């Protein structure tokens, strides 16, 4: 849910970095 | 200077 | 939905038939043809459980920001403010619908009776032949009876 | 979805058949044809676990900004403000649906009985032939019985 | 998705077959034809782990801006403000789906028995023939049994 | 994606075959035809690591702007403000997917046995023939066994 | 991308073949045909490093603007404000993908053995024939073995 | 991009071939046909460095505007404000991609041996024949070996 979406956003931050 | 925190320069 | 219930009954009967086939495949060489009889009852739950767990770790917090005021004079004032970050696990599980909730197997062996040692050996073979699971509530009876 | 449950039963039966084939491929040379019988029960979980873990490292913080006021007079006032950065691991795991949760294997060897040493040797071969995993709850019975 | 599970079973069986082929290619010259039997169990995990790690270096900060007020009178006031820059590593890892989580190999050698030295030599050859990895939980049994 | 996993297995097998070919090309002249047997296990990781590192240099700052007030009276007030510029390295690395994580090679030499000196010489040739890397966890066994 | 990995394997094998060709071109006149055997292992990294460095020069600042107030009375107040300009180097580097990270070469010379002086001379020729780089972790073995 | 890597390998091999041709053109008259063997290894970097440097001259500032207040009474107040202009060099460099980072040359001369004086003379000719650059890490071996 919200926590999983936050995890996905963190992975997206990883990809952008 | 970070997230929910303090240190208001 | 009653058609779904009918097909659930069909699934249960199919499971029972498969277990009976395995029982035969094991006991027919060991005991012979017509020297035994066995029947299997399988009860299957068809609930739709769907669980979401959000667990933390109280004993390993990580301080994110911190304020600490400690003045003296006598007067001793100890103000403090603290923000924490905690380990967060979020697990979403969805159980399979039809699960064997209880399994009952009974085997009767034709007399001419059978000794206790061989009865227990047959029971040991069946445990593993059927997948006996006492913790699930399963039951396995092996008896020596007189066939007519 | 009941068709899916049927195909899950098919998967379990296929796994059992494959394990039986391997058991035969090992025991047929060693023991011979018709000198043994073996059956395999495989229970497979089909849940849909999906976990997200967010873990920190409390014991290695890195100070980002820092304020520290320390005046004396007597009076001793020690104000302090601190912001931290922490190691952050975010792991999203998605388990495979069908996993063997428990495996039961039983093998019965025809008498003429078998010595304990050879029984244990056969058990050792099977451990590795089947992939015995006691920590998973698996069970392996090897008995010497009298075939009729 | 059950078709995917079927193909995962196919992958596991293919891996087992390849390892068996290598075992044969090693042992057929050494031992001969029909003087040995070997079976291989390979358990493969098919999770979908995907991890993101953000690590800092607490012990080597670099001061970006700095304020320091230090007045005396007696009264001693020591105000200070400091901003830091830290080493920041951000690694995003995505594990491969199907990985061999445990490997079990058992080899049985026909008697006429085999000495301990040659058994250990065969075990040493297999270690490297199969890629034995004890830290992974793998298991390798080599026994000398009596073929019928 | 399971097709991708299949092709990964193909890559691993191809690597093993190439290493076996090199082993043959080295040992066939030295030992002869049929006087040796060798098998190679190659384990390859297929993760998708992608790292970004931002590193500073704490010990060589360069002052950009600076303010310094220092008045006396007794009273001694020393105010100071300082801004710094630091060496900044930003490296983005993307590792190759399939990398040999561990390599296992075993070679068995037919007896008529082999002396320790020649065994170690063959081991030295193989080290370099295969690219032995102990720090990677690779393993190389060379044994003298009795071929049947 | 697995096709890319396949072509990377092809590149590594091509490099090994070229080095073997050079080894032959050097040793065939010196030693002769069939009096030696040599194999080459080349490990190539295929990362995608891309670095940006911003470096300053702390020890040679140039004052751009400057304010300095210095009044006396006793009281001594020394205010000062200063702005600096610094040498700034900004280098963006992008490493080539496939680079030889480690190179292993082993050469075995047929006996009838070879003296230490000539072995070291052959090693010296190879160093330069192959481009031996010990600092890279490369390894070069030259042995005198008995060909069968 | 792997095609680009292939063409980089081609460039390196072409450079090596050209250097070998020059070595032959020098040594064939001096030594003769078949009295020598030589091989060349050329390692070429293919990075994409691109640097921007902004340098100042701290020791020769030029005052643009200036304010200076100096009053007395006793009290001595010395205010001052100053603006400077500095020599500013801004150089943008872009290195060529493929550059020879290290060069290794080895030459072996057939015996019937060669005196040290003539060996050093041949080495001197090669230094200049190849463009020996020790500061780059290049290496040049000249040996007198026994051709078979």
């Amino acid at each position: 849910v919200d926590g999983i979406q936050a995890e996905m956003r963190a992975m997206m931050v990883e990809a952008t970095n | 200077r970070t997230d929910g925190r303090h240190i208001p320069a | 939905a009653s058609a779904a219930r009918r097909k659930e009954q069909e699934l249960e009967r199919s499971q029972e038939q498969a277990l009976r086939e395995k029982i035969d495949s094991v006991l027919l060489p060991i005991l012979g043809y017509g020297n035994y009889t066995a029947q299997v009852d399988i009860q299957m739950d068809f609930s739709a459980v769907e669980q979401t767990r959000k667990r933390f770790d109280p004993n390993t917090p990580a301080t994110r920001s911190e304020y600490a005021l400690e003045d003296y004079n006598g007067s001793v004032r100890k103000e403090s403010t603290r923000n924490f970050e905690l380990d967060t696990t979020i697990s979403h599980e969805r159980k399979q619908t039809g699960t064997v909730a209880r399994q009952t197997v009974s085997v009767a062996i034709k007399d001419r009776p059978m000794s206790e040692s061989e009865i227990n050996a047959i029971r040991q073979v069946l445990i593993g032949t059927v997948g006996f699971d006492q913790g699930r509530g399963d039951l396995l009876n092996v008896l020596s009876v007189k066939f007519a």
